[PDB]
């Protein structure tokens, strides 16, 4: 039950016991860790009365690609658990690669409590800062509609579809947020461009009760307002009649929508005049909501140059900076949500996980070993180290976060990140250029009716036989399926080497499957990252699925507004 | 070698014969027969008359999870079953207890009733096996960094999985794929892939057990 | 310092009570009203809210033979209560598993229930008390040369013997008396000596809660 005082009082108590509760994320996560096959490797068997000196002096740091292979095990059919324990309800991927491979980290239940307390205490000292009304809504860009199955029949998942999805996600939010503006089938409707379009006309639907407007990232905001930007001539024409544009196809969205239609000409009137009172949009978000207490979303790192945009959007209304975490974790919570975006730091909630520091302090890199954390040094950059309930016991996500101060006895971070950036030699390429080629070649098909590729990925599938390549596209409008599958043809026909040729000709690689996604996928895939908890440096998109990489593989198959082999070959 | 006088389709004797088999000792089995008790069986234990009993040194082991640490305790070189610290081994027996009592009730009666008990233990086998769930936090085993003593305990309980996917008409792994795919990490080990009888097997006992008592 | 949550006719209480006191730690026992099941009481066994409850290192230690071991486990250095073998363990356990089943039930319907339940119930304790004298045979106690393991499971029904002896409208020393003589031979040990309280409340309680359900 949300309640402001008791929750944040909890809280400050919470973060004075910084110590005790970190010391106790761990202690739990390992008592009920104790089978971890990783762990014997490691010589640990729980209690004692050197836990903590035991474990730094005994289990050795670890990489992505010494974390693909076991996890890989959980996912592919021998349905067995590893380097934390059982079958997690979820699996993971990760901005960057794995020497340019995809990454994967499990997700259990408890990370669902991570977040709803997270949200719960954020929303509250946000609601302390911009006080909510209790009958109000939000116009929040938020998606889930979407969930594959792995090869081996197991749920496969993404950071933000696994909350939406989940059984005790409605219930488990119903009281910490202003009630959501979408039916519940248009926000997992599986064309999410249209739900986008719809999420739009959803949000704008409660205009006068809308609380905030609300995406995880201002990117995501700025293209959700670039897409407003996009598409509201069509909307009023849509609303208009009571009948909604012939851009809008899949049957239960188009029955949802149907639910709420009736023709309303006085507000076209209405609607043409308002707008364009501004010159170009500035304070659009003001103008949308008039009632609306903030811009919520990060402000930080490498959405920084996205701010200034959405700021553009949201003129003067304040802009509130939101916290970080993600699959792999959550790590820093906004306690104070006034302060402005530049300056924005967030503080460390203690028992979503066990996290230690690794110091850049002696030139690039340094021979520094791990410090814990109330020791970690104000002013410096450390880099975070995780222990978590999703799979990662002192791993090294690789990214760079300073401390700014504290919150009486748990430390501020600010990111000035952008990415992790260093890669190797890959396998699920198709060269890079090669990859981004074809989306290039294939996509001017699109371009035809004036449409560019916000962005794109793929995957390999070998459960089926024979196997076949999987690619997915974002686009910046609906069209016609003869043009995608023509796509699809000529994105096999961009992959311009003699290996690929050989294979697809001889069909022992089977045709490739192009399934067109809808938007926001990529702005999913952005948004659960650079909100990942550890810091900013979480940007490069990998770009396609060795049977390693899950968010995007979550992403895949449902929201599938087509899905087509080539009739060709 | 120590003789195992055991039933095929007893979970707890498969304790004792996936204790045994996961150690790599080389045992004789005996198989039981409950109408004409042996005479090696009835004078190891005439009293409950029950299985597992290991005879060991000329002396009988009985009740499968008193077997299985006896299988620890006589030879603790290798692969341990308890943890080295006292409330580690503590939380093993928590859960043996829990295994052998609540959650054995549940299936027993999962398998072994029509009517009214088998839908109101539908939901105490669901819950059970949900706190076995939650407890597991996310271990890949129970008991300890390896194959352990409450592992050992319910992986005999994943042979009637299937007896429990269809007289309790479940799918206890669309609800939990934890649990049941736990004991299929656990069943790539020969322990248990080489004393866990049939599956299909262990559907036609508890089918067969139905026919004959009403 | 270790907290026991205990319930004065707890024979199960009493198991944690005896095996501790016998061991040799300075303890304080809580007194609990089942009606309010304790804070820390409901957060160490949230279902269920059952006792013995012994705390140490802030770890609930619950279930009483379970209790015992981690009286055996935690202080090594003194008084086992187990012998040298692994045998002799596996004996002792498995006639600590016979205290819990039959007899615990029989008695149960001995003071608990009436009638047809009532008689079955008699000659119920009457064989486990058989089998019990059987095997006491000579032995000063039973889980090894000295005070042992199961002497603590056993011993706390004694006191109980009184209610059993007037409901029952018996004497169960004429059909097997070198038990409670066994019993009130144990009840030497200050474990035991300082741990139970008064039979004739006992019996008391035992009336009150045959009053109660007639
Ligand atoms: N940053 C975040 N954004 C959205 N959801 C998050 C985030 N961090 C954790 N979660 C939560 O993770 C839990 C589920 O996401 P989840 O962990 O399933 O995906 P996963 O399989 O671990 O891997 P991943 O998110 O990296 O794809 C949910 O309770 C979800 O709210
Ligand atoms: N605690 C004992 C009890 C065993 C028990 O009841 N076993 C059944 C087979 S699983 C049995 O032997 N029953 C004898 C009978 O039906 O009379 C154990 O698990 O070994
Ligand atoms: N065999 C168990 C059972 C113990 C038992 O009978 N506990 C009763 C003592 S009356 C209890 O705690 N009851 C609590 C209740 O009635 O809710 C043990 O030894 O712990
Ligand atoms: C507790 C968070 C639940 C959902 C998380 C996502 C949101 O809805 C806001 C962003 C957040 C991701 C992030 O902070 O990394």
């Amino acid at each position: 039950t949300f309640d402001m005082n008791r929750v944040i009082d909890e809280f400050d108590e919470m973060t004075r016991n910084a110590h005790q509760v970190q010391k106790q994320t761990l202690k739990e996560i390992l008592l009920k860790n104790q089978s971890a096959i990783y762990l014997q490797n490691c010589g640990l068997n729980g209690n004692a009365t050197d836990p903590e000196e035991a474990f730094k002096s005994m289990v050795p740091l670890v990489t992505d690609v010494e974390l693909e292979p076991y996890i890989k095990r959980m996912v592919d059919g021998d349905t067995s658990p590893i380097l934390t324990g059982h079958p997690v309800p979820a699996i993971s991927l990760s901005s960057g690669t794995s020497q340019g491979r995809p990454k994967f980290i499990p997700f259990t239940d408890e990370l669902m409590e991570n977040t709803l307390q997270l949200f719960r205490t954020a929303f509250a000292f946000r609601n302390r800062d911009f006080p909510i009304d209790d009958n109000g809504k939000a116009l929040q860009f938020i998606f889930s509609s979407k969930q594959y199955i792995s090869t081996g029949g197991v749920p496969v998942g993404t950071a933000t579809t696994n909350v939406y999805r989940n059984p005790n996600f409605k219930a488990g939010m119903k009281s910490i947020t202003s009630p959501s503006c979408s039916p519940d089938e248009v926000i997992f409707s599986p064309d999410v461009h249209q739900a986008l379009y719809c999420h739009l006309l959803s949000g704008i639907l409660f205009r006068d009760q809308v609380q905030y407007v609300f995406a995880v990232f201002a990117h995501g905001l700025v293209h959700a307002f670039r897409t407003f930007e996009q598409v509201w001539e069509e909307i009023v024409t849509d609303i208009k009649d009571g009948v909604l544009s012939n851009r809008i196809t899949v049957p239960s969205v188009r029955t949802a929508m149907s639910k709420l239609l009736t023709p309303n000409p006085e507000l076209a009137e209405t609607i043409r005049t308002k707008c364009m009172s501004l010159s170009n949009w500035y304070g659009l978000i003001p103008a949308l909501f008039p009632n609306a207490k903030y811009v919520y979303g990060i402000m930080t790192g490498s959405m920084e140059p996205y701010v200034p945009k959405l700021r553009h959007y949201a003129g003067d209304l304040p802009l509130v900076s939101h916290d970080y975490g993600s699959s792999e974790g959550w790590i820093a919570a906004n306690v104070t949500p006034r302060l402005s975006p530049e300056e924005a730091t967030f503080a460390v909630i203690p028992n979503l996980g066990y996290f230690e520091f690794l110091p850049v302090s002696e030139t690039g890199e340094g021979e520094e070993k791990p410090v814990g954390l109330t020791q970690v040094k104000i002013g410096e950059e450390y880099e975070v180290v995780i222990t978590n309930y999703a799979g990662l016991y002192r791993y090294r996500l690789g990214d760079v976060v300073k401390v700014i101060g504290f919150y009486n006895n748990t430390p501020q971070l600010k990111f000035i990140c952008r990415r992790n950036l260093i890669l190797s030699i890959n396998i699920d390429k198709n060269t890079e250029r090669d990859l981004q080629l074809s989306v290039e070649s294939a996509a001017k098909r699109l371009s035809e009716e004036k449409i560019e590729v916000i962005d794109f990925s793929s995957y390999i599938d070998v459960s089926t036989d024979p196997g076949h390549y999987a690619i997915f596209w974002e686009i910046s409008g609906e069209t016609n399926e003869d043009v995608l599958q023509d796509c699809c043809n000529c994105l096999d026909r961009a992959f311009i080497d003699a290996g690929y040729v050989s294979s697809r000709k001889c069909k022992t690689i089977g045709a490739l499957e192009l399934r067109v996604v809808a938007k926001g996928t990529f702005r999913k895939i952005q948004e659960h990252f650079l909100g990942l908890g550890s810091s900013a440096g979480q940007f490069k998109m990998p770009r396609c699925v060795k049977p390693s990489n899950a968010k995007v593989l979550q992403i895949l198959c449902e929201n599938v507004v087509s899905s087509y082999f080539s009739t060709a070959f | 070698l120590p003789i195992l006088l055991d039933y095929w389709p007893s979970m707890f004797g498969m304790r004792a014969r996936v204790a045994l088999r996961e150690k790599g000792v080389e045992f004789e089995y005996r198989e039981e027969d409950f109408s004409n008790k042996s005479p090696l069986l009835l004078q190891s234990n005439p009293i409950h008359k029950k299985i597992p009993v290991l005879v060991h040194n000329g002396k009988p082991v009985c009740e499968s999870l008193n077997v299985v640490q006896y299988v620890d305790e006589a030879w603790p070189e290798k692969n341990p079953f308890f943890p080295s610290d006292p409330y580690g081994r503590a939380q093993a027996r928590f859960w043996a207890d829990f295994v052998d009592k609540k959650f054995t009730d549940a299936q027993f009666k999962v398998w072994g009733k029509k009517g009214e008990e088998q839908e109101a233990g539908k939901k105490e086998f669901i819950e059970a096996v949900k706190i076995l769930e939650s407890e597991l936090g996310d271990k890949p085993y129970f008991g300890g960094d390896s194959f352990g003593y409450v592992d050992i305990s319910l992986i005999t309980f994943s042979s009637w999985f299937q007896a429990y996917e269809k007289f309790g008409n479940f799918s206890i792994e669309s609800e939990s794929p934890k649990l049941i795919a736990w004991a299929k990490r656990c069943m790539e080990k020969e322990s248990v892939s080489k004393s866990l009888p049939d599956s299909e097997k262990i559907v036609a006992y508890a089918a067969e057990y139905r026919k004959n008592n009403l």
